[PDB]
């Protein structure tokens, strides 16, 4: 009975493995790769990006207005800001999920 | 008619009298006068001439995930060419995909941000329809009542960017031209003026052997209307050596800069008032000055 | 044709030029006006042509009231007088020819006329040969020639002369006076002021001699 | 000593025995000397804003991973302090990461996002001679693909706009400016040579006893500056009242579309200059109308 | 002082003024000049003055070559002369005190003296009255002796006077010639051109006749 208990534990600790692997690619993906993501969208203020533009533009716009209120530049920074929003919430499920796995793997362990 | 040849004979021989006085008087008045013609160039050429619209609300309202192709023309059918529009910018999906790459914003974050949520919209030109400011104005939230679209980021453009050359510039290049046109009036005035100062000795002779107020006038009108005809002539024969020598200058920043402003020169039109507008003041400051020193000699 | 009824002229600044002057001369007459240097001579002439206006008085010129003349109507009233002048008033820049006809021009006569009556006039005082010259190119003599040549080409009604015989010779004077009595043989009355007390000692003439702005001559 | 003050005399005698030419040849210099003032108040005011606005931008290379200390030390012995660069603005790692937290994009992804990869910015302005665009051209791909940055943040060609639009403001305000002295030059010459031609009939003094040409000069060299000085006292006058007008306006307009930028009048040294400079012309207008009278008045 | 040898000159466009006049004038010697009109007598004191230029022969003023004299001292010349023209060559716009003081100011005299003089010159012709009235408020006899008193308040070595008495009576005439001779008398050299014989005939003075620019003598 207690072998039948640990080997639920087992299965269990298997499946908070391969949700910790799944957590890996979601979240830790999310940090490297869209978070060279995350850190451009800022990088178009902070890393060739913006710097505060804030110079008077020439006649016969190409965007630059439009630009700067919903386009390359200013729908850049609100899909910045949805994204950043969108990567906090990620960032907050992140750590949800590592206190549900860490629960999962410490009932296993104890068990 | 003997009178009006046998008048202007003296006139012509009053003014051949003395070719370096004469052609000193005309080269004031023309160089005073190019001033009023070579900066009209200026607000007729380039100013006004190349008029590139200006910076209009074409902004529109930005659609949701629920705009496609066919939402398009949906949005079309109700508020992009039903409602006030003239023309269409919808840049859905991918068409404001590379176009933002190559903009100011730099790509490569799109492979990396699985898929790039470019909030969708479409640029519009309100037509008549909703052209008019309250037509637009109440009407363009009621634009935004038309398909999808869940924003609106339709704006005003312009802004007091639109009057640091509404104001400042549409007073002081007017009042320029007010002062070069009392210019001239005065310098034509000064010079017919003097040239009847210095031979009031034959009006007098001649006034008191008889004669009449009227016949003393006539060579003294025919050789201020001569004068002010012959300077504003060589105006016109002037300001086109230098606009076109200008127009180099102009050609080479055309492409340096974008669009290639066309210069031009005047017009028969404007040619033509102004050889009878410098005539009719030179003949008005000739009959003052000489009906002024006409009563001096009545006593 | 010209009357005198207690003239008076005092000009701006208190110098009483002439003081109570009265006459009368009749349709074609002759006669002299003597004074001494300052005495009213040129006054009373530019009274009479029309230049200057009376203080006080009445001035009657052919028969018609002219110590109010209207500034439209003098041009007609010195156009009936062929003045001589002291300062022989040309225009400088014109040809004699020029300066001889500008009265036929200023009445209204036709070309060939123009030239014949001119060529005429300026052969009776004896400068046909200059009449291409520019009054800058001649003597004073010639010059006081031109304006007397002047004067009598529009065959005038009344001749009224300023000293028309300084810088003239006795034999060019005695040619002058002897022109204007042959224009005054036709009904032209003359008034002549004068300097010269041999020309006028040697002719029987009405003589109305002026002491200081008063006649007491006539 | 004497015959300065006689001189003086005569001169100020022959101005006011005519009061109404006098005032309109004085009102006549003026007025065609307000003009070239104004030019020149308008382009030094605009002079003054453009260098306030922006001398040169701030756009360097991008740097890689390759950038640290030692990097930073190689890239300011490289280009960002041995070539063409006027200050440092070497501004890597935390330098350029409070900077990046405080600009316009929102901050605080740090504490989530690991570290931020900020890059190591070497911002330096060039040389006058690394300066101009043409120079830059090849050479600023050089500077940027040299060693240490990977990237180049290239300029958008503002500095060239701002310098086409100074040329533009330099030849053809320089033309126009040439044009207005040279009418002033005029208008004082014909005025004091009409005046000496109406007072010629005074061939007397010179022709009476030994008035040497000396003595003769001076009441017209002497009333040829009064005239010039007059007609630039008056434009002094005239042309600050009329700025005045056109500031109030003016200014109002500045603030609204950016900064109230307003308009400034002239120096005392600038006062002083044209008061100099016109009673020289007038003086030597004077002397060269007097002594062509002078000479075809000699046997 | 002065002296004309074989002098000749014939004015641009033909018309030869004189020729072939030669004559010696000592120190302090008065003399008439006389002839028609057009002889060429102002033409003779115009070579005199400098204001022509001989186009032959030689002229001697003082006893220095004259016939081509520069241009830097034709006015020391006209300082050592005292003429009177034909035209008064008087200045319109200044008051008759100025233009009798014009010469000494050219000098380069004080204030004290030069009101002295002026007013002692004016009074000599009768017009100290007249010192503040401007030239346009005078008659023709009045501006004939502004131009006398200009002439004779220098105290120069010639006197040159063209026609001086034309335009003035017989008792300012004889008035204008006493003075000339009173002048005279100090050792000033009088060459007075007229045509007036009522003048030359009750004084024996020498008298050089000219007849179509020839001195018929001498
Ligand atoms: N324009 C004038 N204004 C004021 N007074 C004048 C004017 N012209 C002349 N007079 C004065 O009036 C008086 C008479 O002058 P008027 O010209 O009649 O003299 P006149 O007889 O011509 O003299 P003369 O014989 O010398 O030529 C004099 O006192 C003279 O000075
Ligand atoms: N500036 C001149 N140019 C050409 N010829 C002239 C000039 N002045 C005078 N003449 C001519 O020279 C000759 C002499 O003139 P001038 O004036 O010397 O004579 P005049 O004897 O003084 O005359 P009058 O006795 O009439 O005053 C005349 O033929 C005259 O027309």
């Amino acid at each position: 009975r207690k072998l039948r208990e640990t080997q639920n534990t087992l299965n269990q600790l298997n499946k908070q493995i391969d949700e910790m692997n799944a957590s890996i690619a979601k979240l830790e993906q999310q940090k490297a790769a869209q978070e060279r993501s995350l850190a451009a969208q800022l990088d178009a203020a902070f890393r060739q990006g913006e710097h505060t533009g804030i110079q008077l533009i020439l006649s016969g716009e190409e965007s630059q207005r439009g630009q700067r209120l919903q386009a390359y530049f200013g729908y850049l920074n609100q899909a910045r800001q949805e994204t950043i929003a969108q990567l906090k919430q990620t960032r907050e499920e992140v750590a949800m999920q590592r206190a549900e796995l860490e629960e999962k793997q410490s009932e296993q362990q104890t068990l | 008619n003997e009178q009006v040849r046998y008048a202007f004979h003296g006139a012509l021989q009053d003014l051949k009298s003395k070719p370096f006085a004469t052609f000193l008087t005309v080269m004031v008045i023309a160089i005073s006068l190019t001033l009023p013609s070579v900066c009209y160039m200026v607000y007729k050429n380039v100013n006004q001439a190349a008029t590139q619209y200006y910076p209009s609300p074409q902004i529109t309202v930005y659609l949701q995930k629920t705009l496609d192709d066919d939402a398009a023309a949906g949005v079309v059918a109700q508020l992009q060419a039903e409602q006030g529009v003239e023309k269409v910018n919808y840049l859905s999906r991918e068409d404001a995909l590379g176009e933002f790459r190559n903009w100011s914003g730099f790509g490569g974050a799109l492979d990396m941000l699985e898929e790039n949520p470019l909030p969708a919209v479409a640029v519009v030109i309100p037509k008549l329809d909703f052209q008019g400011t309250e037509s637009l104005n109440t009407l363009r939230d009621r634009i935004t009542q038309i398909n999808g679209i869940d924003e609106v980021r339709m704006d005003d453009s312009w802004f007091a960017r639109l009057a640091a050359l509404t104001g400042l510039v549409g007073r002081v290049s007017a009042m320029i031209g007010v002062l070069m046109v009392a210019a001239v009036f005065l310098v034509i005035g000064n010079s017919v003026r003097l040239s009847i100062f210095a031979r009031r000795d034959s009006i007098n002779v001649q006034k008191l052997i008889g004669a009449t107020d009227g016949f003393i006038l006539r060579p003294f009108l025919y050789g201020g209307a001569l004068l002010g005809f012959s300077g504003a002539l060589l105006s016109l024969i002037l300001s086109e050596i230098l606009v076109l020598r200008l127009s180099s200058a102009v050609a080479e920043v055309a492409q340096v800069f974008g669009t290639k402003f066309d210069i031009n020169g005047l017009s028969f039109d404007e040619c033509l008032l102004l050889l009878l507008v410098c005539s009719m003041i030179g003949w008005v400051a000739a009959w003052l000055a000489t009906v002024q020193h006409l009563r001096h000699f009545t006593p | 044709m010209i009357r005198f009824e207690h003239v008076s002229k005092a000009y701006l600044g208190g110098r009483q030029a002439l003081q109570g002057v009265t006459f009368h001369m009749q349709p074609g007459e002759m006669a002299f006006l003597t004074g001494h240097s300052g005495a009213g001579k040129s006054t009373l002439l530019k009274l009479i042509c029309g230049i200057e206006r009376p203080s006080a008085g009445k001035i009657w010129f052919s028969g018609h009231d002219i110590t109010r003349l209207k500034n439209r109507e003098v041009p007609f009233l010195r156009r009936q007088i062929g003045m001589i002048f002291q300062d022989h008033h040309l225009l400088m820049d014109r040809t004699v020819y020029d300066n001889v006809a500008i009265p036929l021009i200023i009445a209204g006569a036709s070309g060939d006329d123009i030239r014949r009556r001119v060529s005429a006039a300026l052969d009776k005082v004896g400068l046909l040969d200059k009449a291409k010259n520019f009054p800058i190119q001649l003597s004073g003599g010639e010059q006081q020639r031109v304006g007397i040549a002047r004067a009598v080409v529009n065959k005038p009604a009344v001749l009224l002369a300023d000293q028309p015989t300084g810088n003239l010779d006795d034999a060019l004077s005695e040619g002058i006076l002897r022109l204007f009595e042959e224009f005054n043989r036709v009904g032209v009355t003359v008034l002549m002021a004068t300097h010269d007390i041999n020309l006028i000692s040697r002719r029987s003439y009405r003589m109305l001699t002026l002491s200081d702005g008063h006649l007491h001559g006539g």
